[PDB]
Formats: structure tokens, C-alpha cells, sequence
RNA sequence: GAAGGGCCGCGAGCCCCCGCGCCUGGAGGAAGGAGAAGUCGUAACAAGGUAUCCGUAGGUGAACCUGCGGAUGGAUCCUU
RNA sequence: GUCCCGCCGGCCGCCCAGGGAAACCGGGAGGCUCCGGGCUCUGGGGGGAGUAUGGCCGCAAGGCUGAAACUUGAAGGCAUU
RNA sequence: CAUCCGGUCGAUCCUGCCGGAGCGCGACGCUCUCCCCAAGGACGAAGCCAUGCAUGCCCGCUCACCCGGGACGCGGCGGACGGCUCAGGACAACGGUUGCACCCCCCGCGGCGGUCCCUGCUAGCCGGACACCGCUGGCAACCCGGCGCCAAGACGUGCGCGCACGGGCGCGCGCCCCGCGGGCGAGCAGCGUGACGCAGCGACGGCCCGCCCGGGCUUCCGGGGCAUCACCCGGUCGGCGCGGUCGCGGCGCGCCGAGGGCCCGACGCCUGGCGGAGAAUCAGGGUUCGACUCCGGAGAGCGGGCCUGCGAGACGGCCCGCACAUCCAAGGACGGCAGCAGGCGCGGAACUUGCCCAAUGCGCGGCGCGCGAGGCAGCGACGGGGAGCGCGCGAGCGAGGCGGGCCCACAGCCCCCGCCGCGCAGCCGAGGGCAAGGUCUGUGCCAGCAGCCGCGGUAAUUCCAGCUCGGCGAGCGUCGCGCGGCGCUGCUGCAGUUGAAACGCCCGUAGUUGGCCCCCCGCCGCCACGAGGAAACGGGAGCGCUCCAGGCAGGCCCGUUGGCCC
RNA sequence: ACCUCGGGAAAAGGAGUGGCUCUGACGGCCCGGGUCAGAACUGGAACGGACGCGGGGAUCCCGACUGUUUACUAGAAAC
């Protein structure tokens, strides 16, 4: 391929235009549905108030019940299930409590064993959840 | 038009990351004269000129005759 | 608006591009023990500086001799270092200064310079003491051990009147 | 929007006027007058920075409200007057009189002149303009007006003004061969002979001028201002825009810091 | 809000323009002025001719006329020259509706009093028609002083081609 | 010459139908992805016990079966 | 003598070089990381899904164009045992 | 200023993505010995705002119980600058390049200066008259009524040089063309002459006239995404005649034609769209962002409409609708923080109801006043920069603490001195990738960890803890994104037999691409070098801010510098 | 909307309309037509001023349709 000439720029900038939205990485950067359907909608970390808890079964091979809140976002009002990272600080968080959530790391993927949870529980009630957990803080 | 001409002028646009150009063509209103006849595809010297109405700030100042038939020719002269 | 907003600001560090690499963690810390040297953030600002200057050369050279632009900044270039004391003054060649390390340009912190004059004992003795500002420049009291002497002041150099010796004789342990 | 600005930023102001980054959010506002913003220097910016003489603005405005200093023989007490080229800054007080000029870098220059040169200061005429009745006026470019010029002056001419009497004293014509000072660009600030001028009609007449170094500067007639015939009339500043280059003023540069 | 800005006006292909700005006071254009004549002195002598003067970007005043009367028409081939007091407008090149008004607008043919020209008719010879309308009281002359813009309506008695192609046109009325 | 009125411009607001973009309620359908261990067969991969597969048309609890024309990516580089 | 030897245009087999991840191509899949003769078309991990919806076309069957939300750490090629 | 490395398998080579490795710049957690520099309610709320504050100065004209204070008003000048924010707007703004023979302009500067009359002139200098003010009042508040005296560089009137002269008008060169000038590349000015008009200054002779600075438009070239947007427009496109404007123009209106735009993407639509100078990252090429410091634009809740002025379609002006407030004695009154602090809402996210014009500017004044422009302090791990937590085996420092200088609108900080003097580390990891136990506990596919490979089901190199160790360092970790990695967007520089991918075929226009040939000229690109126009920024000359991030410095000095490139 | 692309459709949903006074268009060779535009101006806020002269939309079931039918109780989905 690779049209070639003096006076072929045109050609050359239309099909990288359209070829370039060909890659997931262009379309999920810049078609922007993307930005849409993101529960935490273009936000590092979203506020909102535990609605629910429960435990995900881990998905095979590991297996283990992983505990999480689902939270529904003050901002959109859009449901998001958050795991609760550390051991045992699903005892921390308490329904209504209100948390901030942030990426689990993937970009919107689910991160491990977790099956289909793309978020985690980074404070919870304006304290740090590692710090209760590292006993920081307490309450 | 009545005594008026769309002159086509021909250009060449650069883009540096293709080192290749773009051929890119406009269209300027100008007053025809009737002292001068144009038939399309002629060379015309269009002059700057007083904003003369919503499109023509050109009006021709030469012409020189060109064929029926040559070819439309890219030409940026 | 303000005055301030206008100001310029640099980072003057360029960082490795792998951080736990074996080659580079085992000179980093012969380095460091060498040159009584902080933190890798202190030998990383060395490694910049020679990038720099290497790039200037690079460009000068590759440029044509007798160009107008060597003639102009390559020696400026040359004068510079040898002025610093980082480039030999009997080389003077813009071929040279690519082959320079940052160990030179390490070589020239005064805290180098106080141990090959032996105003101190040791590398650690040297930063200790030009902390306590008992070093002088030359007329010029200096507390920061980074400092880069230029190639004239090494002589100047010598442990300031005021300090730990030939003084008062009673500050801090003397005075109890 | 709306109507005019009354405040320059420091930034902003033209380059030459050598203001520091850090030394204000504001620069002074030039006023109008004799020159424009682009071609004139505030007599603030004479007083506090190059002569030195008051240390504040504040101090400027106490010096010329006592009328301290005059321009063109006149005691002028404006802070952001316009000063360029050809003015005659004279301070009686502190004895000392010099004109405004151009440096080889473009800064505008202060030049110590005799009493006689501080009489007199030269003008180039833009053009001549009928007007109220058919009379002609030149306009200078210091923006003074004369009527009823001598017929053979013509554009572009330059002409000395008497500046007591304030009336035309003689006319040195623009021609092949005359002595000129480049007044703006690249080759501002250089004294050289006229080699020849390109008439381009249409736009931009652009004439060529060659200084004693062999050197050709190419430069439009907008910033070439005739200084005397082959002569070059008026006291020129020390360098006489003979083209240092870069090379040659860094030796230049390292011989002045040798000295502590 | 009358405005002269192409802000509000289409492209050259026809495609419809955004507008970025409000109203700007540099834009704007005044209501036009109707100069309508003493033609019925009989119920308007109670109105005397009457010319308004509004101020301008500037601060430059022009002088805009309500109702005119009179202005300076010339015959030029005979260097004539007098002030005529105009009896009535007919055809315009705009509209012929205006003519019904008697709207005086720079250009329309007027019809003036030979009584002030009537010593040219006396010298002998001057032109030949224009003498057959001074012996008849009524002159065409066209407008040539924009009525509004100095509030002057001054003019030209019409003379050669001119003349014989505006009489052709009047010639049924 | 003040209110006031007439008349047109410039032009908010308001209602009226009308398009448009977007958000979503929903009996009932109807996909897809995972749950884990279900249920019914066993279509394919070994000629997978009818070689597969492509188009197209008909049938069938379900994989699938069948007609017709292909292909070899076949199980054949091999026969007056 | 439908002999011998070519030439030109085809239809083929085998291959030296070269190439490739190989299987193999070699009249190219060579002359290409030492990368640029010209010109069009398409592709950018696997599903979702050639589905939804919008357009057009068809008597229909359908054709042509054509997603996203979401899911997932593999899918694939060619060879070896 | 050129790099990779783990994960498809019994193994292996590929393609291919997945995940790591670096830098940002915001949030979030944990923690913080000093000093310097420095961002700070932009991030789909251009949501709403309590309070205080951000615009005055003058002394022209003093019959206000100090004085010649300089109340108050009247006048004058500024309030149109500046600050603030990014909603609007996609052949637009904006950037460079032209033009105005199509223009408007205050101050300033330098010029120029004459103003018909008849009357009515008083010219040794003219009238009246309004506040302020005094009294008499009405107001819930807002707010103003009436009466009487009195002044201006205010007002009204007018002395005035028929080459007296504002506007506009009529006329006044040609002979194929182009070759002096008042002045052009250009028939452009100016004026001569007649008719009109009698406009401006003329009551402490300014109208006018240039230049400037600003504005208005104007040429050219650049100026998003989408084809599930292919046809689009109908004052749309031209011509004429007017009006209107500062002017030009469909700008508006008549009139007449049928144009105009479009695969070199028109038109539509959407934009969590101000644009540049610039910024992030960076072998070369590139990619992404540009609210924010400078410049231009646009808007002050939303639409409109105006007045004043030389300039505002002005909102710290007015008027109206529209939402949204406050007061109220119920009749009315009245706003507009996308100015500064500060408050609420919202969001992941953002500072003091400070102090002051001393600078730097600006407005106004001639003997300085105003300014939330700006400067000064507080807050502040946005970040950038420099020194510490010892050295030595005995001597020291500075972190502090206190005085005195120095500094400062006043403090303070810095720095200098005496006198005391008390060093103080986190945050993430150790199976790999990836640097650092195959330790010792608990636990038993649970609890957890783990970006990825995976780990745990009794001997967990992986969890939870002590233990050591390793990285980085007053910082370190996490999250979202940009860039790099990724030659996984490819112009350099990708791939299409089988990994994803040659249209089933032929014709075919637009588009793109074309063998060899003439030397010696004309246009086009083309290369070089100019000129022209913003600095900051980025380079880059010089200069020891004690070093450094810095800044334009400095020192008896090129007319000390502050070059130059872009 | 829908459609057998013919229809739906006069869809729906609006605005105008009188009298007077004019001004354009249009032929033939100064002579005819009286229709179509465009104005002013006027009237208790009126004009197809009598008369003539569809209400409209959204559906569902039957019968495709125009037709024909029990003179004199069914005009239909029946024929």
C-alpha cells in the first residue's frame, strides 16, 4: 500500500483519521461512550453512600467470599460495587456509612479473582481505609 | 453572473509530517468589465478592489484567452 | 497577575529509566561512598548537567568546523569547562567534552577539592565541616558542601580565620 | 473594548526599552506627542534607568514638576513623554546635554553634544500634505508640522530644525551615495552609505546600504534617516554603527569583566 | 437594534452563521428619513421647512431633513443658477410609490419654478428644450444632494439624453 | 414644551401547533455474558463411526439432517 | 523430418540464491530493519456481533453499510514430540 | 540526549494483546529537621450570595461662627482603562500578511488662526439661574416638594478681517497609451467660478489641521470531530437605484436576473469547543493539551433596549420582560461578588471577612491623593530548589532560645552578631517481572494477598505478624489521565497464502500517478539569503543569587552590560 | 405516521379577504382584454358581511376497491 507521492498528503491524513480509531486504546480514550458509561465519569475517586454490602465469590481457580459495599455514587446516582481491600476491614465499613471510592487499577476493568467489580473502598466516613486498617485511627 | 466571475485560484498546501503537499483549490468573486469577455477556463488578473458587495472585493484587470478544450490543469500559478 | 507567576522554574535531575536495575545500584552506591553523597537525587543531577553539555557538543559537532556556530558556542562551551575545572585545560577541543563522566564533574564539589587539599580528614569530615561554615571560597565563607570551585578558586581555598581553628578556641564543646 | 488603553504591562513593552521581568507587573504607559510607542522611550525611563539621577518615579515626577530638565529647549513635565530620535534631552541643573539616539543593538543612546549641536536637531519629512486652504505642511517625523516647505524638499528628505526659532535651516536630500542611520529592524541602529534604491512599485520601496566594513544591509525606506550628505552632519555615537558581530563582542564582552 | 453587522446575515454557501457577539453601538444604523416636501402649502405653510441634526460616532453632527422646500439647481450649459422652490417629485428608480408621497430621495426628477429662471429665457438662445419648460413654469431637475445626510436637497436642471429619457417615461401621466 | 394618544421600526415575554437532540417507565417478548452442580442427546476434532467446511433453499426437541452448486483448509500431488 | 536450435506470448513442474515464525514461495511470498516505482482496497487481541438501530436496495428471501454498553486473558498461525 | 521485560504451550518459534518499567499533573492516604522559590473554587454549577471593601481626584467658581481652613454643591477630568471569568461562537474568533483611492478618534505633540448680513453688540467685560444654602415641608423606609436671595474657564447670547467660509451642490484634463509635479503604482487632492447654506468660536480668540495611540471593517494563507450528515441555500448569489452608517458593503429596502456552495467533503449535526504565543512527553519523525501569567476575543443570572460621552449597545450606568432574592408601618422600596476577602451549594478537588499605597503603574494637581490594580504579611507536601539526622575518638556545628543590628508602610522573614544552646525518617516492598530471607510465627482454598504470572486446601519463598534486608528519600505509596513504551496507527516505519485483513469480476469519472527528449526564456513550486512585525517562553553570550532553583546582574566598568537566535 | 410508492392530503396546523385611490404585468398594429400582482388611505377591532359551502385526529374488526341487493320494516360484514 502506502500511496506515495508529491501531492498525496490528503489521502495520507484521511486514512490514518479513520484507520485510527480502528485500536480499543483510540476508541476508549477519545470515542468518549466510554465517559458515559464510567460510573466514577471522568473522576479519579467518587463519594457516595453504602446502599447495600456482600460477599463475591472469588472467581475459579482462587476461591474465597470477597468482601464488598454496593454504593450507589452521590454524584450520578450511578451504582458501583467496590471491593474492600486489607484483611477483615469489610468491619470498617457499615451500610450508610458513605465512602470514597477510587479505580481498582485497571482503567475499568476488574482487577483479580473479583469477578466484574472495577472499583475499591478508599476511606471510609472522612478516615483512611489502610489507616484503620494499620490502626492509624480508629472509628 | 451578471458581469461578475467566480476566478478558481489554485494552491499547494504543505503538511511537514507527510512531507507531501495537498492541492487545494478556492473561489473568488471578481467584477468582469464589459470592456473584457471571459470564457471559463481563462487566465484573469483579478486586482484588489473597494468591498464592491457581499462577495466581490476582486475585479479583473487583464485577460488573456485560453482554448475550448485543454484539459481542466491543475494550475497554480 | 503578579510578579511572581513569571518566574521560571527547572528540574535539574533526569531520573533513571529502570530504578532497580544491578549494573547501575552497585556504581551508585561506590559513588556514593566516594563522594560523601546524600541521596541518588544528588548524583542524578551530575549524570543531567553532563547530558546536557554532551548534546551541546553533539549538535556544534556535528555542524561543520568553521561554522559561524562552533566559533560561537563551542568555545564558549570549552571556556566554561575548563573554567570549572570539570575539562583538562590542555585539551580544549569540542571532541573532547563528549568524553567526559559525571565522577569529573563530581571530582570538582568542594567536598572533593577539602580532601585532596587535606583541610580534612575524610569525604564525611569534609561535608561536616563545610557545614559548620568553617570553609572558605576565598573571602567567602561557603556553608553548602555542593558547591562546584572554579578552577582559580581551588588556591583561594583554605579554612576560614573565623572557626574552628586558630579563633576564639571556646565554641560549643570548648565553652563547657 | 471599548475605548483606549491607558496601562502597559512590562512584558509587552517593546524590548528595547530593556525594562526588568521582575521589576514590575506594570511599565510605564507612553504618552502620545512627538513619537509613537514602537519608535519612543519614555523620560522616565531616561531619568531612572540609564541617567540614574532620581531613584524613583516619584522622584522624576518632584525633578519635572520643578521643571529640572527641557526637551527641545522646552521644560516639559511629563513622566511618560515620548523621546527617539534626534531629541535634544538637555538637564541645565546638572550641566550636562546630550541627544537621543540609536545604539548598534537598537537601544536608544545618549550622545554628549556641543552647544551648538544641542541648538539644532534634525527631522525627516513623511510626506507633504495640502490642507486649510491649499497651503502645504511637511510632517516631520517627530509629528512637527512646518507650512509653506521650500518647493524642492520632497518625501523622505531630511531637513534640520532650527529649534530656537523652530523654522527649517537646510535640506540634506535622499539620494545615491548620502549617509544614513537605519532607525528600525534588524539593522537598526548602523551609519552607512546609500549603495542604491530599489524603486518596487506597488509596495515597500527597499533601498540598500553599505557601512565602511563591506558589509551590504538591505532596508526599506520607512527606517532610513538621512544624517548630512557624504558627511555625516550631526555627532554620531562612538561605535558609528560599524556592525560589531556576535563573535567580536564576546571578546569585547570578556575584556570589560577581566577588569574587577 | 437596527444594526449593519453581517453577523446576523448567511454565508456565501447559504450556511447559517453563529453569532458571537451582542449588538455593538458601532453597528448600528438610524431609522431611515422620510423628506417629505411643502408640496400643500396651503394647510403645511403651518409647518415651516424643518431640518433635524443628530449626533454621529464622533461627536460630528449630521444634519438630517423632515420636510424641505427649496435648494440650489444648476443648468449647466448655461452656467443658470438660482434658488427654486421644488413643486412636486415624479419618477423615482427605487419605487414609483414614493413619487405618491413626494419623498425626496438624492436622484428623484423634480419639477421646480421657472419664475426664478425666467431672466435666462430672456438671454437668447440658451439650449432649446430647457427654454420651452422655463417658458412654461415648470422645470425637471434631479436631486443630486442626499436629503438626510446634510439635509440640503440641491440639484441639476436635466439637460441632454438625460432629460429626453426621463420625459419619455412621464410622458402618458 | 409635560403627560397622554396614533403609527411603524427595534424587539423581550407569553401561549399555540410543529420538528430535533437527549433521558428514561413498561405487561409481554427476545438476545448475550457469567453462576455450579442440573437435564436431554452427541453434532465436530482420529475417515470422530454419514470426510469436513462455503453459498443457498427446505425440514427438525436440540445439537443438526437434506437437496443443488462449490472448495480442499482431505482421507487423493500416483495410471490408455 | 510434424528434425535441430532459438525468439515471443501464455499454461505448468523442480529448484540455486534470496525470503519467511515456519508450512512453504521462488515467473515470488525474492530483489525489504542496508526498510521509499506508481495506484486502489482492507486489517489493528478474543468474544458481544455481523447483532441492535438508522439509511439504502429487493416482490420476498434477504443484500450492502453498521455499533455500543459489557465481558475476558487469552484467541489464533505453522511446526515438534 | 535511539533499550525493554513477565503471561497462550508437554516443550518450542511466531503473531497478538494483556500486565509491568519512566515522566508529568491533579486528587487521595501515610508522614514530615531547617531555609529558599512558588501553584492555589478552572476541571458538565458562567449555581446562588450575608457583611465589609474594590473610583476617585480637582480647587475652576467660597458671603459655610479656624482661615485664606479649602465644608458643600455647581463645574471640570477620569470612571470605556484596570481587575475577573471562559458561558457564547467552528469558512467565526484567533495567528501571521495586506488595504482603507471606503473610514472614525479623547489626551498629548507640532502647527494653524480672519468668519456675510439686515438688524439686533453691552464689549471698560453681556443677560439669567440652578443647586449648595436659609426657611417651610411631606417619608415606614426609599426619597424628594415648595419659597427666597447668590457665583462661575457651567449656561444663554453675541462683539468679528464679503481669498468671511462648516457641510453639501452644479461646472471646470484628455484623443491609442505611458513618460514634471502639491502628491502618488494609480484623475488624487487642492482650488477657480456660480448658486445654496450661515453652521462652528466670540464673555479668561479656539475652530480647524497633521502625527500618534486606539478602533472599525478589508485582502491573502492557515483556523475541530462525524458520511448511521449528499446534496445544500432562496437576501441565498449577482446587477441596478436608493436609504442607512464613521464609512464600505444585501447591511436594509425596492427593482431585475439566477445564481452561489459542494468527495480538494458543501449543508447539516455535535463539541465535558475561547483562540494563539505556549505547555506535557520526548533519537529522528511524533502525540496530547492549551481555563490559567502576555496578546486579541466574548460576557457580566437570562434575553433585549437605550442614554451619556471623543469612544460603552457600559451593567461596581439606566429601562423593560424573565426567573431568583431583601426590606416593609403593606402604600411601596430595591438588587446582581465570571472584582477582593469571606459564606452556602456542588464536586475527587481549591487559601485570610487581614495590612497598606512605600514601591510598580494608573486616574487626577504641580508641590500628593485615591486604588482589594498592585505590593506586604497568613494559609498552603501543586510543585521546584538547597542544606540535615553527625563527624571524629576529640573537637564541633545548626535546629532551636534570647537580645542588638540589618530589613520592613509597620512588622516580620532573611542575613549579621553576642549569649545560651537540647539531630530529628518516613513510605512502600523482599517468588518472579523487580533491587531485597527460600527465615521464624499463626492460619489451613478459609481469612487474606496478587496491576500480571499467580499464592493459600498442615511443612504459605506470596497471607497475618515479629526478624532481618532492599528501594527511594523529607518524602514515599495509591488512583484517574496525557505522553512515552507501542514500527500496537507505521511520512519516516506496520500487516493482508495460511495469525485480523486483496473489493467475485470488468468498465469507469473525480482523485492520485506518469517513459525519453530541447541547455541557457517566462511563469509555478523548489533551495539559499534577506526584509517586515510582540515580548515572555525556549535556547543561548556574559555575570560566583555563598551553591542551587534563580535573576539581569554587576563593578571604578565595549558610550559597564543586559548580545544574538527563534 | 404509513404505503401495493400511485396515495395518505383539502392531512393536521395557520395567515390573509371590504370599500376607495393609484401603480405595475400581458397582446394586435393607437387599438383592444379584464385577469394577475403590488401598494397607500379609510372604517364601532370590519369584509366567502346574504347565499353557496369537509369538523378534525388516533385506533380496532369485517369486506380489497367502483359496483349490486330483499318495489313497501335489513343497503350490510351479504351478492
Amino acid at each position: 500500500s502506502k500511496t506515495s507521492g508529491l501531492y498525496t498528503a490528503r489521502k495520507l491524513r484521511t486514512v490514518r483519521r479513520v484507520n485510527r480509531w480502528a485500536d480499543k486504546k483510540y476508541r476508549k480514550a477519545h470515542l468518549g461512550t466510554w465517559l458515559k458509561a464510567n460510573p466514577l465519569e471522568g473522576a479519579c475517586m467518587a463519594r457516595g453512600i453504602v446502599t447495600q454490602k456482600i460477599g463475591i465469590s472469588a472467581k475459579q481457580p482462587n476461591s474465597a467470599v470477597r468482601k464488598a459495599v454496593r454504593v450507589q455514587l452521590t454524584k450520578n446516582s450511578k451504582k458501583i460495587t467496590a471491593f474492600v481491600p486489607r484483611d477483615g476491614s469489610i468491619t470498617y465499613i457499615d451500610n450508610n456509612d458513605e465512602v470514597l471510592v477510587a479505580g481498582f487499577g485497571r482503567a475499568g476493568r476488574a482487577v483479580g479473582d473479583i469477578p466484574g467489580c472495577r472499583f475499591k473502598v478508599i476511606k471510609v466516613a472522612g478516615i483512611g481505609l489502610l489507616a484503620l486498617f494499620l490502626r492509624k485511627r480508629e472509628k | 453572473m451578471q458581469r461578475s466571475i467566480i476566478v478558481r485560484r489554485d494552491y499547494l498546501h504543505f503538511v511537514q509530517k507527510y512531507k507531501r503537499y495537498e492541492r487545494r483549490h478556492k473561489h473568488v468573486a471578481a467584477h468582469l468589465s464589459p470592456c473584457f469577455r471571459v470564457k471559463e477556463g481563462d487566465i484573469v488578473t483579478i486586482g484588489e478592489c473597494r468591498p464592491l458587495s457581499k462577495t466581490i472585493r476582486f475585479n479583473v484587470i487583464k485577460v488573456e484567452p485560453v482554448s475550448e478544450a485543454a484539459k481542466k490543469r491543475f494550475s497554480p500559478f | 497577575p503578579r510578579i511572581s507567576r513569571h518566574r521560571n522554574s527547572s528540574k535539574t535531575y533526569s531520573t533513571p529509566k529502570k530504578p532497580f536495575t544491578k549494573p547501575r545500584l552497585d556504581a551508585e552506591l561506590k559513588l556514593c561512598g566516594e563522594y560523601g553523597l546524600k541521596c541518588k537525587r544528588e548524583i542524578y543531577r551530575a549524570r543531567y548537567m553532563l547530558a546536557k553539555i554532551r548534546r551541546t557538543a553533539r549538535n556544534l559537532l556535528t555542524l561543520d568546523e568553521n561554522d559561524i556556530k562552533r566559533r560561537f558556542e563551542g568555545a564558549a562551551l570549552l571556556r566554561r569547562l575548563h573554567m570549572l575545572g570539570i575539562l583538562d585545560e590542555e585539551k580544549d577541543q569540542l571532541d573532547y567534552v563528549l568524553g567526559l563522566r559525571i565522577e569529573d564533574i563530581f571530582k570538582r564539589r568542594l567536598q572533593s577539592v577539602i580532601v585532596e587539599s587535606k583541610l580534612a580528614k575524610s569525604v564525611h569530615h569534609a561535608r561536616n565541616m563545610i557545614k559548620a561554615r568553617h570553609i572558605s571560597v576565598g573571602g567567602q565563607i561557603v556553608n553548602i558542601p555542593s558547591y562546584m570551585v572554579r578552577i582559580s578558586n581551588t588556591s583561594r581555598v583554605a579554612i576560614a580565620d573565623t572557626s574552628s581553628l586558630a579563633p576564639n578556641g571556646k565554641p560549643g564543646r570548648t565553652k563547657r | 473594548a471599548r475605548g483606549v488603553r491607558k496601562h502597559l504591562k512590562r512584558l509587552n513593552a517593546p524590548k528595547h526599552w530593556l525594562l526588568d521581568k521582575m521589576g514590575g507587573i506594570w511599565a510605564p504607559r507612553p504618552t502620545n506627542g512627538p513619537h509613537g510607542l514602537r519608535e519612543c522611550i519614555p523620560l522616565i525611563l531616561i531619568l531612572r534607568n540609564r541617567l540614574h539621577y532620581a531613584n524613583t518615579y516619584a522622584e522624576t515626577s518632584m525633578i519635572l514638576q520643578d521643571k529640572n530638565v527641557l526637551i527641545d529647549g522646552k521644560p516639559r513635565t511629563d513622566p511618560t513623554f515620548p523621546v527617539g530620535f534626534m531629541d535634544v534631552f538637555e538637564i541645565p541643573k546638572v550641566h550636562k546635554t546630550f541627544r537621543v539616539l540609536y545604539d548598534v543593538k537598537g537601544r536608544f543612546t545618549l550622545v554628549p553634544i556641543q552647544s551648538n549641536e544641542a541648538g539644532f536637531k534634525l527631522c525627516r519629512v513623511q510626506k507633504i500634505f495640502l490642507g486649510d486652504k491649499g497651503m502645504p505642511y511637511l510632517s516631520t517625523h517627530d509629528a512637527r508640522t512646518i507650512r509653506f516647505p521650500h518647493p524642492d524638499i520632497k518625501t523622505n528628505d531630511t531637513i534640520k530644525i532650527n529649534l530656537k526659532t523652530g523654522k527649517i535651516d537646510e535640506w540634506y536630500k535622499f539620494d545615491i551615495g548620502k549617509i544614513v542611520m537605519v532607525t528600525g529592524g534588524r539593522n537598526c541602529g548602523r551609519i552607512g552609505t546609500i549603495q542604491a534604491i530599489d524603486k518596487h512599485m506597488g509596495s515597500y520601496t527597499m533601498i540598500r546600504m553599505k557601512d565602511t566594513e563591506g558589509t551590504e544591509f538591505l532596508t526599506r525606506l520607512c527606517n532610513v534617516f538621512v544624517i548630512g550628505n557624504d558627511s555625516p552632519a550631526v555627532a554620531i555615537p562612538t561605535t558609528k554603527g560599524i556592525r560589531p558581530d556576535i563573535i567580536k563582542n564576546r571578546e569585547l564582552r570578556l575584556r570589560s569583566i577581566a577588569k574587577r | 437594534g437596527i444594526t449593519h453587522d453581517k453577523m446576523y446575515k448567511r454565508s456565501k454557501t447559504g450556511a447559517v452563521q453563529g453569532k458571537w457577539h451582542k449588538k455593538r453601538k458601532y453597528n448600528l444604523g438610524r431609522q431611515p428619513a422620510n423628506t417629505k416636501l411643502i408640496v400643500k402649502v396651503t394647510s403645511k405653510k403651518n409647518e415651516g421647512q424643518k431640518i433635524s441634526t443628530i449626533r454621529c460616532r464622533g461627536g460630528n453632527i449630521k444634519r438630517r431633513a423632515l420636510r424641505l422646500s427649496h435648494g440650489s439647481f444648476a443648468w449647466g450649459s448655461a452656467d443658470i443658477s438660482h434658488k427654486a422652490r421644488i413643486l412636486q417629485v415624479v419618477y423615482n428608480s427605487t419605487s414609483n410609490e414614493l413619487v405618491r408621497t413626494n419623498t425626496l430621495v438624492k436622484g428623484c426628477v423634480v419639477q421646480i419654478d421657472s419664475a426664478p429662471f425666467k431672466s435666462a429665457l430672456s438671454n437668447d438662445t440658451l439650449d432649446k428644450e430647457i427654454l420651452d419648460q422655463i417658458r412654461g413654469d415648470h422645470i425637471l431637475a434631479r436631486i443630486s444632494s442626499r436629503p438626510g445626510q446634510v439635509g440640503t436637497a440641491d440639484g441639476y436642471i436635466l439637460e441632454g439624453p438625460e432629460l429626453l429619457f426621463y420625459q419619455k417615461k412621464l410622458a402618458p401621466k
